[PDB]
RNA sequence: GUCGACGUACUUCAUAGGAUCA
RNA sequence: AACGGGGCCUUUCCUUCUGGCUAACCUUGAGCUCUUGGCGAACCAGGACUUUUACUUUGAAAAAAUUAGAGUGUUCAAAGCAGGCGUAUUGCUCGAAUAUAUUAGCAUGGAAUAAUAGAAUAGGACGUUUGGUUCUAUUUUGUUGGUUUCUAGGACCAUCGUAAUGAUUAAUAGGGACGGUCGGGGGCAUCAGUAUUCAAUUGUCAGAGGUGAAAUUCUUGGAUUUAUUGAAGACUAACUACUGCGAAAGCAUUUGCCAAGGACGUUUUCAUUAAUCAAGAACGAAAGUUAGGGGAUCGAAGAUGAUCAGAUACCGUCGUAGUCUUAACCAUAAACUAUGCCGACUAGGGAUCGGGUGGUGUUUUUUUAAUGAC
RNA sequence: GGAUAGUGGCCUACCAUGGUUUCAACGGGUAACGGGGAAUAAGGGUUCGAUUCCGGAGAGGGAGCCUGAGAAACGGCUACCA
């Protein structure tokens, strides 16, 4: 529920700023499409 | 059929010590005579220990697996 | 039964009945306690002289003679092992079994019987620990443990 | 011993055990997961819309036969195409080529019947009391 | 490791029962084992029986008359309050009045229908019937 | 690419036994 | 007569101080009742004094609505909390009950079951013992302040006395010690046995080898076979048995050293130290990897002869890695009793392995005997 | 010490090195507002509860305030984002 997808994120992008500065303290503890990554697999 | 509150005595002496009515030692104690001095000495039946007499510092027993066996010419009497 | 092992052994000595001395036992409680402390002023443990007072002088039990048991009466007469006297010939055992096992590195059958000693010694320390018989900071160290022994 | 714990405080022990066990049912796993629809014939509705390629039974020369009763629909959620069946042949006239068919679950093989055709209920055309808008 | 005396007491009795046997042997004994057999007793399951002292727990011999059904004991001794107690007798005993429900209460050891009359309760120590 | 492994969802094959009668 | 609830007595009363009331008991007097004057138990209130819980009984608390449920002809009913009885006149009157609600918190009766603490270097309990060194301070100090006296109380240190002065068993639980044994248990040295291959010498002369038959192979420079030796590396036949040992994998020549172990015997010692076990650790057949050593046999891979014949249908020859060993990795088996560990109980029988007890048993010790073997 | 209506690391300065955790901390998921309640069931249980009552939070998303006993109010105000 946190950091679930959003209807429309542009238009709450305060509250979105919120969670990521949440995460960012919450995950400091570890921190310290198919297709697009097909693609990229491909090139390589 | 038998009465486990009055077992037979052959019946009990049979049973191994610690399976009878009461749990009791099988051993006793021995009065030896040493054969020089003649003083008398208590020596356990399943004695470990090589029991020596005091005065005579003669060996009266030597231990074996269980009962410890009398050295040759020593009296004894069961007390 | 036993503790790290498949045996089931039950050899043991059957106490008798009767809490009192023996009829044929003629001999004052007080002498039988200087038998008792001058066996362990000459360094015996107290499992060594109650052998040697049942062998040759026909003290029965200690405590039936006496009324008080063999460690209580060395204690009572300034005599106490520093350590207590099992945990003594545990940590000796795995001193010697040490001692073969940096000869003989290959012994992995040693090695094994070292790990099941020292377990029985922490399990035996731990338990006079609660008690307050070993201070409490009192750890078998291996390296060390010889001191202890001596 | 039952090998369960029966310590008058072993409800931990307990509880734990029984909530990594409830993860073996595949009815529990599905049910928590939200993957029980991945079987459901439409994937989770109870009714799907498609679209009415052909008319594979209608040349087949015995009446009533249950391969004139057979319409070959696209579904329009995802494309697959399948196979759905009409009450009967006299229903057939009113379904044709191009309309929104609303299917439901029921030739082995065909596990779909129509129910609505152009947004009106076939048994409401069959019985005459609507006409399909086109 | 012994975890439970009753429980061998208990099993033991049922097994002289079984084999039909006249009277059984029962190592160690307790104050428990005492009352739940005295218990027993008063309902006529058992007869007459001994204790044996050797300075150690005890022993007990226990004469058998072939009217005990079935003796058990439930562990861990639950606690059950007044209204649970009925469950506990529609559990374990094949009807109504056939047999006992043991508890031990903070008045003793008895039979549930004592405790219903007493109006008391505690902890179930098993059943006879 | 009718590619491999896994996960998921399905399909399928293994049912007759005794007695009497003709 | 059964069932339950209270009191006493039985070696069994919480202790102490203060206060309130006052029973009963002694007594005077007036008729079991009043009354004089003492004594004041019990009970109540408070201050000190105080092992802690688990468990269960009872009482409060857990909003209303909801659920169950009492009453009531909403025309019946779902419902609602209404309503009912007289009446010319003024009016009377019954209800809106009751139960349930887990855990936690609070008060309360029990004292079974399960824990917890206490007296062991006595640093212990008690007191109308006796002394101190301290702190506190009501009243009488007219009043206030300061000092002192006596006195009271709290604590502390000694002293004396009182006391049955103070330590539960010793589990057919566990550990430790001791005694004589027992084992193809383990490590390190050491000894031997033929056998295989190879090499030297030796006598002989046409084949040896393998096939269902052949052929690759060796062979008059002497093969195969024979005898006397020597070298190397493995392995311990027969005895050998689901018998013995080890936690498992596993372990088989002799002798020595090092430590370890079960069972048995014990009127020895400690006294709950115990069972099962996530985490974590030791070992873990065979194959396999790293770096040395060794390399006889057998032998994955590789090569090569023959590719005819179905019971002998996959056979032959050379043989790399391996097989062996030292120092480390790997951690898998039908690692099987397709069968968790601990403890108790439930039939008879005779065989075997280790220990122990008993015999007036056979044999040996060929002097007895004592041992050993049966 | 400051600040608050007031306790408080609530904040500041100086000090110590502490606090939680296999009896599961911390992190993650939640188609997570919580309860009274609803359904099922013989009993244990399992699931549902945005939704007539109680309590909490929000007024498109962050942030900050005036007034007032009471608001960080939005059918009040100011900025930023859409
Ligand atoms: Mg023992
Ligand atoms: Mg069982
Ligand atoms: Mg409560
Ligand atoms: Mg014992
Ligand atoms: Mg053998
Ligand atoms: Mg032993
Ligand atoms: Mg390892
Ligand atoms: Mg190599
Ligand atoms: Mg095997
Ligand atoms: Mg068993
Ligand atoms: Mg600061
Ligand atoms: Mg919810
Ligand atoms: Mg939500
Ligand atoms: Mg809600
Ligand atoms: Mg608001
Ligand atoms: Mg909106
Ligand atoms: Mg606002
Ligand atoms: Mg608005
Ligand atoms: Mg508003
Ligand atoms: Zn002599």
């Amino acid at each position: 529920g946190t950091y679930r997808k959003r209807f429309n994120e542009k238009a709450r992008s305060g509250h979105m700023a919120k969670l990521k500065e949440l995460k960012r303290i919450r995950n400091k503890q570890f921190t310290r499409s198919k297709v697009s990554r097909l693609k990229k697999k491909r090139l390589d | 059929v038998q009465d486990l509150l009055h077992p037979t005595a052959a019946s009990e002496a049979r049973k191994h010590k610690l399976k009878t009515l009461v749990q009791g030692p099988r051993s006793y104690f021995l009065d030896v005579k040493c054969p020089g001095c003649l003083n008398i000495t208590t020596v356990f039946s399943h004695a470990q220990t090589a029991v020596t007499c005091e005065s005579c510092s003669t060996i009266l027993c030597t231990p074996t697996g269980g009962k410890a066996k009398l050295s040759e010419g020593t009296s004894f009497r069961r007390k | 039964g036993r503790m790290h092992s498949a045996g089931k052994g039950i050899s043991s000595s059957a106490i008798p009945y009767s809490r009192n001395a023996p009829a044929w036992f003629k001999l004052s409680s007080e002498s039988v306690i200087e038998q008792i402390v001058k066996y362990a002023r000459k360094g015996l443990t107290p499992s060594q002289i109650g052998v040697l007072l049942r062998d040759a002088h026909g003290v029965t039990q200690a405590r039936v003679i006496t009324g008080n048991k063999i460690m209580r009466i060395l204690k009572s007469n300034g005599l106490a092992p520093e350590i207590p006297e099992d945990l003594y010939y545990l940590i000796k055992k795995a001193v010697s079994v040490r001692k073969h096992l940096e000869r003989n590195r290959k012994d992995k059958d040693a090695k094994f019987r070292l790990i099941l000693i020292e377990s029985r010694i922490h399990r035996l320390a731990r338990y006079y620990r609660t008690v307050a018989v070993l201070p409490p900071n009192w750890k078998y160290e291996s390296a060390t443990a010889s001191a202890l022994v001596n | 011993g039952k090998g369960k714990p029966r310590g008058l405080n072993s409800a931990r022990k307990l509880r734990v055990h029984r909530r990594n066990n409830r993860w073996a049912e595949n009815n529990y796993k599905k049910r928590l997961l939200g993957t029980a629809f991945k079987s459901s014939p439409f994937g989770g509705s109870s009714h799907a819309k498609g679209i009415v390629l052909e008319k594979l039974g209608i040349e087949s020369k015995q009446p009533n036969s249950a391969i004139r009763k057979c319409v070959r629909v696209q579904l329009i959620k995802n494309g697959k195409k399948v196979t759905a069946f009409v009450p009967n042949d006299g229903c057939l006239n009113f379904v044709d080529e191009n309309d929104e068919v609303l299917l439901a679950g029921f030739i082995p093989g065909v596990r779909f019947k129509v129910v609505k055709v152009s947004g009106v209920s076939l048994l409401a055309l069959w019985k005459e009391k609507k006409e399909k808008p086109r | 490791t012994r975890s439970s005396v009753l429980a061998d007491a208990l099993n033991a009795i049922n097994n002289a029962e079984k084999t039909g046997k006249r009277q059984v042997l029962i190592r160690p004994s307790s104050k428990v084992i005492i009352k739940f057999l005295q218990v027993m007793q008063k309902h006529g399951y058992i007869g007459e029986f001994e204790y044996i002292d050797d300075h150690r727990s005890g022993k007990i011999v226990v004469q058998l008359n072939g009217r005990l059904n079935k003796c058990g004991v439930i562990s861990p001794r639950f606690n059950v309050k007044i209204g649970d107690i009925e469950k506990w007798t529609a559990n374990l005993l094949p009807a109504r009045q056939f047999g006992y429900v043991i508890l031990t209460t903070s008045a003793g050891i008895m039979d549930h229908e004592e405790a219903r009359r007493k109006h008391v309760s505690g902890k179930i120590l098993g059943f006879v019937y």
